[PDB]
RNA sequence: GAUGGGGAAGCUCCGUUUCAAAGGCCUGAUUUUAUGCAGGCCACCAUCGAAAGGGAAUCCGGUUAAGAUUCCGGAACCUGG
RNA sequence: UUGACCUCAAAUCAGGUAGGAGUACCCGCUGAACUUAAGCAUAUCAAUAAGCGGAGGAAAAGAAACCAACCGGGAUUGCCUUAGUAACGGCGAGUGAAGCGGCAAAAGCUCAAAUUUGAAAUCUGGUACCUUCGGUGCCCGAGUUGUAAUUUGGAGAGGG
């Protein structure tokens, strides 16, 4: 069978906690029945569900960080738009687009026009 | 030999789960070019130099 | 700039000036442009009448 | 207007304020889960024709231990999963890898009727 | 400005008041490290005609090298070859000075970039020079547009691979018939001009 | 064999206590309180390097197809709190 | 006694950066010899291999302290060509550019040296708020040993 993922979204820090718990004695009594029998693939649908089970978890729980520092500056760093390194240490699009105040001027006075030959 | 650290003896596990033929099993399974094991160590004929 | 226009009154040198090749050449234009200048010890009560750290010259 | 009277012939650092660390951000944000758990720290029991025989007359409950767990951590895994109290805790690596645990239990505690209240026998 | 009356005097390194200036700073300058930090300029005319603005990034190095020929650091004098490659001591080191002390202020401080570097003072034994470096990652670099092309990474390093005064110089990059064994790179003009050329159609 | 330094275009070399502001233990002070400060002291000044050097403290009996002064049974010792 | 300046430190102080890999191409340093000269030492191989430092998707060069001697041209780079010529070389072997002309591509510019002086008008950081790859307000600081505006040689500034 297995745990689906959208179910889990809908449960409490404590009900998820509780889950996690009785699907680690479940891994518990079948590594015991594991020895008894020569094949058990039922062992297979069961540590997914784990895996499925800290996924959720470890996803409540980095939301709630990025409410609290939504809005403010200083993010850490793993909660950052990583992207790749060499466009981090690079100019922004604000400080790109900073022109001087002298060329700021040739701008708004002489800028490139357009232009046809046709008559 | 027999007074030794965990390094050296790491690599004795991993040295002996290896020192097997192949499963029956594999033989049998679509477009296999593999007919035998060809790492087989033997400790008389190749050492494994640590 | 205001000695050359004759526009000083008095003018204030600071001797604390570690780079010393600032200041030396401030009694020269001083003598030429017929401006009494003084010497005072300390930079540091010249920052006290402007609100600054250093304040070498007034 | 008089200085300070030294009466060593040696000047050394003085000792000045150290500030405590007052991040504007935490490092991972995420307080990490215990890695090596109680589920973790046990893994399987060993069942061999020799391992048995500990079991029904030598009184020691033979289990397989993860490679990063002390004798600390097995006797409080004990304790915590069975409420079984440990007298000592012996463990060995195997040649194979892993790590094999030998707990020895208490008098008062059979090893014989946690083996087949679990599922192992 | 008062920065023109620094300039004639700075030309006048003979007179009787740069001789004195000139002795207590060789001494001052000696006893500290090599490579230390200056806390402030002390010809301030030179650096401000280099791109020196008072304000948070400019840093200031006080730098030191040694004077004299580059001697060939083979073993005991042996060449192993031809008699021409035979001489040791005479080698003399086709950078300049200015640009191993540009290079030197480099390693150190990994977080800052190079711009230009000038003499303040030298001895027999070394030579001294106030080396400017510009701190890219702080914000009034990153803005105020004169000086945010120091901040593009193409610019990593101007002290190693001759892109400063000294550097274009030593590498010899200048307009003329004089300049015409190196105008655009000496091992750029050197592949120009062996590269055979077959075409497609061949003349 | 790092560091402070001194060389070297440089990979790195020398030195290791030498032209260095190079450090941590006992106790008292507190009854908003946690560990800041008053001392009295101490300058020693990385670290690595011999399972035959130095070096705290265990024995006998029994036991397994193959393990032992390590398990079991009995009897001791040392270190830390 | 107390408050500053200057210089130099201390921090598991606040938050930022490089260091390594790759290395075909690119920017410098350093640097041979076999071979050729029918020997060999200058020369040649070669301002190359190896070694070393440092970048990007291109790098580098670049808006003349230029080419010219003409009715002058007009940043740099690439190609055709000049040319295998001028010249260098036990002028021995060998080595060897550049100006013009045709074409691909074409884009130019800004810092100091000036008194804002009837008003540091400039900027980092902290904090609150928000239409937050940012802005406003506030509080410290950097800074007069000079931060904005103006001009930088083609001009331009101060007056009328
Ligand atoms: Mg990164
Ligand atoms: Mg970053
Ligand atoms: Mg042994
Ligand atoms: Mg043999
Ligand atoms: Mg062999
Ligand atoms: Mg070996
Ligand atoms: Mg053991
Ligand atoms: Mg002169
Ligand atoms: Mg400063
Ligand atoms: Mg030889
Ligand atoms: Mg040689
Ligand atoms: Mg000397
Ligand atoms: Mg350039
Ligand atoms: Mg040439
Ligand atoms: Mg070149
Ligand atoms: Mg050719
Ligand atoms: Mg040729
Ligand atoms: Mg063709
Ligand atoms: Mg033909
Ligand atoms: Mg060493
Ligand atoms: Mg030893
Ligand atoms: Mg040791
Ligand atoms: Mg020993
Ligand atoms: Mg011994
Ligand atoms: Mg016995
Ligand atoms: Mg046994
Ligand atoms: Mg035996
Ligand atoms: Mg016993
Ligand atoms: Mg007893
Ligand atoms: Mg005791
Ligand atoms: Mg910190
Ligand atoms: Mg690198
Ligand atoms: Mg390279
Ligand atoms: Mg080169
Ligand atoms: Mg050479
Ligand atoms: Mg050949
Ligand atoms: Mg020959
Ligand atoms: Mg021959
Ligand atoms: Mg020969
Ligand atoms: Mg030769
Ligand atoms: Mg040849
Ligand atoms: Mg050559
Ligand atoms: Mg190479
Ligand atoms: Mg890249
Ligand atoms: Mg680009
Ligand atoms: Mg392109
Ligand atoms: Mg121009
Ligand atoms: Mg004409
Ligand atoms: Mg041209
Ligand atoms: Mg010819
Ligand atoms: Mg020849
Ligand atoms: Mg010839
Ligand atoms: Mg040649
Ligand atoms: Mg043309
Ligand atoms: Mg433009
Ligand atoms: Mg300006």
């Amino acid at each position: 069978a297995g745990v689906k993922a959208y179910e889990l979204r809908t449960k409490s820090k404590e009900q998820l906690a509780s889950q996690l718990v009785d699907l680690k004695k479940e891994l518990a009594e079948l590594k015991v029945q594991k020895l008894s029998r020569p094949s058990l693939p039922k062992i297979k649908t069961v540590r997914k569900s784990i895996a499925c089970v800290l996924t959720v978890i470890n996803e409540q729980q980095r939301e709630a960080v990025r409410q609290l520092y939504k809005g403010k500056k200083y993010q850490p760093k793993d909660l950052r738009a990583k992207k790749t390194r060499a466009l981090r240490r690079a100019l922004t699009k604000f400080e790109a687009s900073q022109v001087t105040e002298k060329q700021r001027k040739k701008q708004i006075a002489f800028p490139q026009r357009k232009y046809a030959i046709k008559a | 030999a027999a007074q030794k650290s965990f390094r050296i003896k790491q690599k004795m596990a991993k040295a002996k789960k290896q020192n097997r033929p192949l499963p029956q099993w594999i033989r049998l399974r679509t477009n296999n070019t593999i007919r035998y094991n060809a790492k087989r160590r033997n400790w008389r004929r190749t050492k494994m130099n640590i | 700039a205001l000695i050359e226009n004759k526009k000083a009154k008095l003018v204030l040198i600071a001797n604390d000036v570690d780079p010393i090749e600032l200041v030396v050449f401030l009694p020269a234009l001083c003598k030429k442009m017929g401006v009494p200048y003084a010497i005072v010890k300390g930079k540091a009560r010249l920052g006290t009448l402007v609100n600054q750290k250093t304040s070498a010259v007034a | 207007k008089a200085l300070k009277v030294r009466t060593s012939a040696t000047f050394r650092l003085p000792k000045t304020l150290k500030l405590a660390r007052a991040p504007k951000y935490a490092s991972k944000a995420v307080p990490h889960y215990n890695r090596l758990d109680s589920y973790k720290v046990i893994e399987q029991p060993i069942t061999s024709e020799t391992a048995m025989k500990k079991v029904e007359d030598g009184n020691i409950l033979v289990f397989q231990v993860s490679m990063k767990a002390n004798k600390y951590q097995i006797k409080k895994a004990v304790k915590e999963l069975y409420e079984v109290d440990v007298l000592k805790v012996n463990t060995l690596v195997r040649p194979n890898g892993t790590k094999k645990a030998y707990v020895r239990l208490t008098a008062d505690y059979d090893a014989l009727d946690i083996a087949n209240r679990i599922g192992y026998i | 400005g008062a920065y023109k009356y620094l300039e004639e005097l700075q030309r006048k390194k003979q007179s009787d008041v740069l001789r004195f200036l000139q002795r207590v700073r060789v001494w001052e300058y000696r006893q500290k490290n090599v490579i230390h930090r200056a806390a402030r300029p002390t010809r301030p005319d030179k650096a401000r005609r280099l791109g020196y603005k008072a304000k948070q990034g400019f840093v200031i190095y006080r730098v030191r090298v040694r004077r004299g020929n580059r001697k060939r650091p083979v073993p005991k004098g042996a060449t192993y070859g031809k008699p021409t490659n035979q001489g040791v001591n005479e080698l003399k080191y086709q950078r300049s000075l200015r640009a191993t002390a540009e290079e030197r202020v480099g390693r150190r401080a990994a977080n800052l970039r190079v711009l230009n570097s000038y003499w303040v003072n030298q001895d027999s034994t070394y030579k001294y020079f106030e080396v400017i470096l510009v701190d890219p990652q702080h914000k009034a670099i990153r803005r105020d547009a004169r000086y945010n092309w120091i901040c593009d990474p193409v610019h990593k390093h101007r002290e190693a691979r001759g892109l400063t005064a000294t550097g274009k110089k030593s590498r010899g990059i200048n307009k003329g018939h004089k300049f015409n064994n190196t105008k655009a790179g000496r091992r750029k003009t050197w592949k120009r001009q062996n590269t055979l050329s077959l075409w497609r159609y061949r003349k």
